């Protein structure tokens, strides 16, 4: 496929001003007789995605003329003069020339307030560290002279998870790679072990002024992971298949597993044949990481069924459709 | 055990009013402090208010950009929390979470107001304040919000009244939070092309029953990564023949309302560790000796609630004990594998 590049990633401009977003593509988006297949859409939050501009610069019906697109070839631009209130939303660009017609990343647009723009807890937003490395996120404030700070992990569209609070108090379930420290007017949160799932927003919470009944959050910090690839060799898996043990057949369950040992790329489609027929809700999987000894992955596809349903059929199949592999290397089972 | 959910969130005109409801269960709500926290879209969290406990006097403290306008109250009988938003502005638009507030105060040194921290959080309701009517362009209606157990089959409907629009090509687009928009598939109004993206080509099915002007979207094999809102959009195109017609997308004009679907994640042989109550368990091979190609697999939460992870290792064909130890449940499980028939 061929994708787009949407930048700048986010803008916070004053009302009445002008703003501009640029959308860059891999290859061209032009046909004959001077056409440009690219559209601009706004998703004002909650409301459905709204169409503003289509086919390069053509303005849609009902859209105000302050919206206007430009650009050609592979780089386009969209300008909105006299930005007002409900222009808030994530603006996207969509190509219509190359199938499958894909989207962009989106530009979350915000209105600058210029009123009380003094976050009591200072917190720099851009932080990035390499994989399996250490990084420390700091928080500053006048109230930190006599108060601690709590730390929270915020993944978009989910509940924020409390990570650390107080002197040395860490909740259960929360991994122990998170550690909280403080000194002077500063409070820190250090993630010693770098994992990919730690990529999210991070907020520090404490008081505002020394001696105040209120609490205040920081500006937020978007942590970014910098994972590498090691060796990207399209490598075939090694497929086995195991039957449910007889010790498991003296209970009420019976699971069938399928193994894929040390492969690449990550993509692999496993289709179960309960009896030369697919499954509709009884199969789960699990995968390890790059073993750092061969930099390849793994797979463990489990097919859990009740014992009254296991001894029903006689030929299960684990189908492995890969990229390095060409044919469905299938593994079946019997009982003798 | 702690369940926090918010409701009452919708759309209110600027200057109107809306009551938010946060139902709690799983702890002692009578003596627990509660805090409201909001987050505008694409921005940062902001402390809104907090209500104290019984002996603490039920006193409430608000933020400056909220004081006097909003109002927080609690009802310890229904175990619910309310935030009454009056004289609402275009600045109060964003997610609204409720959280069980913690009272941290170091004992031996001893200070005056200490700190407040938030232990458990709710999934968050959304409040939108931007006037409009949202119903003047409802030429495309979809199905109600569905909730499915992980792995079921859900069918999303998309219908125009009677026989409204057709010359536009049907498209399906998913809206993932933070990830942005993502094209899924389409059916040409001529009916000769029904293209689905190679990514969604596994579980998704696109159908168009033209006898009643209704579009379908079948979603089997539901995973926790598909929790998103599904929109159907009909748009124009430009077609010109070659050797086999070729189509070029013009735009996506008429959009649907958006069906929100949520899957409830809350409401060489080897060994297997199945049905153990707390995560996690460690597996060392041959009393900590075998490490060549040891592939211990991570754990997953199965339908029973307990975890179940695999642990295998590649063995040569000439040589033809997994020391598992689950301490947070008092179970020493050393075992050895052997085939039999």
């Amino acid at each position: 496929d061929f994708v787009l590049t949407q930048s700048p990633h986010s803008l916070s401009v004053t009302p009445g001003e002008s703003a501009s977003i640029s959308c860059k593509s891999s290859h061209s988006l032009i046909h004959g007789d001077r056409n440009n297949y690219l559209a601009w859409y706004v998703q004002k939050p909650g409301r459905s995605p709204q169409l503003l501009i289509y086919l390069a610069s053509s303005r849609a019906s009902g859209v105000p003329d302050r919206f206007s697109g430009s650009g050609s070839d592979k780089d386009f631009t969209l300008k909105i003069s006299r930005v007002e209130t409900e222009d808030v939303g994530t603006y996207y660009c969509m190509q219509g020339r190359e199938s499958p017609w894909t989207f962009g990343q989106g530009t979350k647009v915000d209105i600058k307030d210029k009123t009380h723009t003094a976050s009591e807890l200072t917190q720099d937003p851009a932080v990035s560290v390499a994989l399996k490395q250490t990084v420390t996120i700091t928080c500053r404030g006048d109230s930190l002279r006599s108060h601690y700070a709590s730390w929270y992990q915020k993944k978009p569209g989910q509940a924020p998870v409390l990570l650390f609070y107080g002197k040395n108090n860490r909740p259960s379930g929360i991994p122990d790679r998170f550690s909280g420290s403080a000194s002077g007017n500063r409070a820190s949160l250090t993630i010693t072990g770098a994992q990919a799932e730690d990529e999210a927003d991070y907020y520090c919470s404490s008081r505002d002024k020394s001696g105040s009944r209120l609490s205040v959050f920081g500006g937020g910090t978007k942590l970014t992971v910098l994972d590498k690839t090691h060796t990207r060799t399209v490598a075939a898996p090694s497929v086995f298949i195991f039957p449910p043990s007889d010790e498991q057949l003296k209970s009420g369950t019976a699971s069938v597993v399928c193994l894929l040992n040390n492969f690449y790329p990550r993509e692999a489609k496993v289709q179960w044949k309960v009896d030369n027929a697919l499954q509709s809700g009884n199969s789960q999987e699990s995968v390890t990481e790059q073993d750092s000894k061969d930099s390849t992955y793994s797979l463990s596809s489990t097919l859990t069924l009740s014992k009254a349903d296991y001894e029903k059929h006689k030929v299960y199949a684990c189908e492995v459709t890969h990229q390095g592999l060409s044919s469905p290397v299938t593994k079946s089972f019997n009982r003798g | 055990e702690v369940r926090l959910v918010e409701s009452g969130g919708g759309l209110v005109k600027p200057g109107g009013s809306l009551r938010l409801s946060c139902s709690a269960s799983g702890f002692d709500f009578d003596n627990a402090w509660m805090t409201w926290v909001r987050q505008p879209p694409g921005k940062g969290l902001e402390w809104v208010g907090r209500i104290t406990g019984p002996g603490e006097g039920w006193s409430v403290d608000y933020a400056e950009s909220v004081k006097g306008r909003f109002t927080i109250s609690r009802d310890n009988t229904k175990n619910t929390l309310y935030l009454e938003m009056n004289n609402v502005r275009t600045e109060d638009t964003g997610y609204y979470f409720c959280a069980r507030t913690g009272k941290y105060y170091d004992f031996w040194s001893g200070y005056p107001p200490g700190e407040e921290y938030f232990q458990d959080w709710g999934q968050g309701t959304l409040v939108i304040v931007s006037s409009d009517k949202t119903h003047t362009q409802v030429h495309l209606t979809q199905s109600g919000p569905e909730v499915r157990k992980p792995g079921t089959s859900v069918k999303v409907s998309c219908k125009a009244p009677g026989n409204t629009l057709k010359t536009y090509d049907l498209h399906w687009v998913r809206s993932v939070p933070g990830q942005g928009l993502q094209w899924m598939g389409w059916i040409s109004h001529e009916g000769d092309k029904k293209v689905i993206v190679e990514r969604f080509k596994a579980k998704v099915t696109i159908d168009w029953d033209r006898s009643t002007n209704t579009a379908y979207l079948q979603l089997s094999g539901l995973t926790s990564g598909d929790t998103a809102v599904y929109y159907c959009a009909k748009g124009s195109k430009h077609r010109l023949r070659d050797y086999v017609d070729v189509d070029y997308l013009s735009n996506l004009e008429f959009w649907g309302q958006g069906t929100a679907v949520t899957v409830s994640s809350d409401k060489a042989l080897g060994c297997l560790v199945k049905d153990y109550f707390p995560e996690p368990v460690t597996v060392s091979w041959n009393s900590g000796a075998l490490t060549s190609g040891v592939h211990t697999f991570p754990a997953v939460l199965q339908s029973s609630g307990l975890y179940s992870l695999s642990s295998v290792v590649t063995v040569p064909s000439s040589s033809l004990i997994c020391n598992v130890n689950h301490k947070p449940s008092n179970t020493k499980v050393d075992k050895k594998v052997e085939p039999k028939s």
